[PDB]
């Protein structure tokens, strides 16, 4: 059967999920670990429906921002694949 | 008693002069709001919304659509040099990322 | 609990396209997670004490707007 | 209650902007925040001058230092003479 | 004659430098070059004794601050000399 | 008019701030990098402040201005009042 | 007409309780301001006065001095993972950077 | 005319914590400028939170949060700790 050589699928993937706007988190899951989260701070909280998704959308956005400005730090080294270092270095010039 | 007329009919503005009077003197920026501030931010704001729903038609007749969505908006700030310095900490939902890959990744 | 486990390897594989990454090393997933889980801890506490002065009991998307504008960025699209 | 918004407001310029084109409800709320949000930050920074003069009114002048003080050059200088227009129109009137 | 190996004096000045705390930019310079860069957005302008001061104290601290920040990523690449390049990609990552 | 002096920044005084910020070994082509950063540093600094001289209509520029005009980028400064 | 007695005595603080209410009613933060706000500001700030000043008259001591300069407050605050935190984006004249060299620069 | 400055207040925290040091008049400008910061920051998160509810008096529920919010987890817990004790002792007094 005909094979795509490794690296035109991930491409093909870039260009669909750059190309497209859905969210990429699960609702469920992600509504779960924020009530587990809560739990420690305040009991018996409640969340409106709203709320479980802007939280979503800033922490989609915050990490898309972080691996843009990773994949940067990861050519400076003539490498392709990111490492943990490389996020560790973002994010210690960034000063978080 | 003279028939009422809008002080944006007198300055041919299309924001409302008297919410925006209202709003400053609610918002305790200070004890006393001249005549004139109000008139002003108004037509700056007049100006700034027309200066961005221009690029976003032109953009949503671009792509084939009649109606403005998210999407347009996003890439209408993210193309202009001079919007993209006022508007680099503000996020946009639904509003995605523009294409971009890496010249060293793209094959021989 | 487990629930931290609720974030799949597919999801952020889709993040990182999203990205722009061509090539993932498999140690990334738990620094991903590492690195979440401290900026949902931040923000949450945040909200929870903008809802607990207000005496409410339920969270609105206000208080995640707020807490998020302390922080320095801006949400738009949910109120405000 | 009754909630204030800018909505019909951004209609209208849409409409003189672009007379066949049409915006869904979700740009709408986009736009209804974007502009409190320019709102606040000029008052903020004409609050700040006030101060550090001593005068107890805000004026036509404070509006447009803070003008030229946010926003980038090209986007100022329209800006102000738009709203020096505005004013003179206003004040023959 | 005697001489020192290559790196111990740049050793030794960088244990001194750290200690010390005066300013490394000549004054009189730097007020020319403030007068000069002054004029171009309004004549006859003048500037009291210490506002020179302030500025040069921002401007050393900004590039002490932007070399400490362009030295991490210069070790990065398992290299020590530092290049232009180290410069670009911190200014880049910073976000200006 | 000073037709140029930027060049007024000397290769010593650019070794040195290295030092003290711990740099071991310097390429031959920072100093132009660093000159043209440093300049591009100050416009923007130097605008503000003479844009608050302009509006206190003075003709004198004060530190304050310089403190306010770096209070508006977040880099406050203590030392000065 | 009673004999007079100032606020801080009563309270037990340091701080001019009479100055900070006098700064807040003209801040305009607000149309009416609480009796209890000026005596909790008024306590916060003395006690993060004395943590500074207590660290800095430490740090004295340690190069036998006797009189406190600017490099023993860059010291003070640098030195501590907290007062880091709030006050991580100030900049000190004359207070210089701390001693640190990264031990792949040191001779083998 | 006459100034305004805590160099007084300041010296009398001196004398308290340490009684035989004396402190440079360049140290006594930063220890000035740290009060006019800290005191902006919370005056105003303090001012964000009343309006927000819709309330027209600034108190020391105000106060709290604010703390609760600007200072670190340890700073807060005694500085909110000593504030309660003092507010206790004035309204008791």
């Amino acid at each position: 059967p005909h094979r795509y050589r490794p690296g035109t699928v991930a491409l093909r993937e870039i260009r669909r999920y750059q190309k497209s706007t859905e969210l990429l988190i699960r609702k469920l899951p992600f509504q779960r670990l924020v009530r587990e989260i809560a739990q420690d701070f305040k009991t018996d909280l409640r969340f409106q429906s709203s709320a479980v998704m802007a939280l979503q959308e800033a922490c989609e956005a915050y990490l898309v921002g972080l691996f843009e400005d990773t994949n940067l730090c990861a050519i400076h080294a003539k490498r392709v694949t990111i490492m943990p270092k490389d996020i560790q270095l973002a994010r210690r010039i960034r000063g978080e | 008693r003279a028939k009422a007329k809008s002080r944006s009919s007198r300055a041919g503005l299309q924001f409302p002069v008297g919410r925006v009077h209202r709003l400053l003197r609610k918002g305790h920026y200070a004890e006393r709001v001249g005549a004139g501030a109000p008139v002003y931010l108004a037509a700056v704001l007049e100006y700034l919304t027309a200066e961005i729903l221009e690029l976003a038609g032109n953009a949503a007749r671009d792509n084939k659509k009649t109606r403005i969505i998210p999407r347009h908006l996003q890439l209408a700030i993210r193309n202009d040099e001079e919007l993209n310095k006022l508007l680099g900490g503000v996020t946009i939902a639904q509003g995605g990322v523009l294409p971009n890959i890496q010249a060293v990744l793209l094959p021989k | 609990r487990d629930n931290i486990q609720g974030i799949t390897k597919p999801a952020i594989r889709r993040l990182a396209r999203r990205g722009g990454v061509k090539r993932i090393s498999g140690l990334i997933y738990e620094e991903t997670r590492g690195v979440l889980k401290v900026f949902l801890e931040n923000v949450i506490r945040d909200a929870v004490t903008y809802t607990e002065h207000a005496k409410r009991k339920t969270v609105t998307a206000m208080d995640v707007v707020y807490a998020l504008k302390r922080q320095g960025r801006t949400l738009y699209g949910f109120g405000g | 209650s009754r909630k204030e918004s800018y909505s019909i407001y951004v209609y209208k310029v849409l409409k003189q902007v672009h007379p066949d084109t049409g915006i869904s409800s979700k740009a709408m709320g986009i736009m209804n925040s974007f502009v409190n949000d320019i709102f606040e930050r000029i008052a903020g920074e004409a609050s700040r001058l006030a101060h550090y003069n001593k005068r107890s009114t805000i004026t036509s002048r404070e509006i447009q230092t803070a003008v030229r003080l946010l926003l980038p050059g090209e986007l100022a200088k329209h800006a102000v003479s738009e709203g020096t227009k505005a004013v003179t129109k206003y004040t023959s009137a």
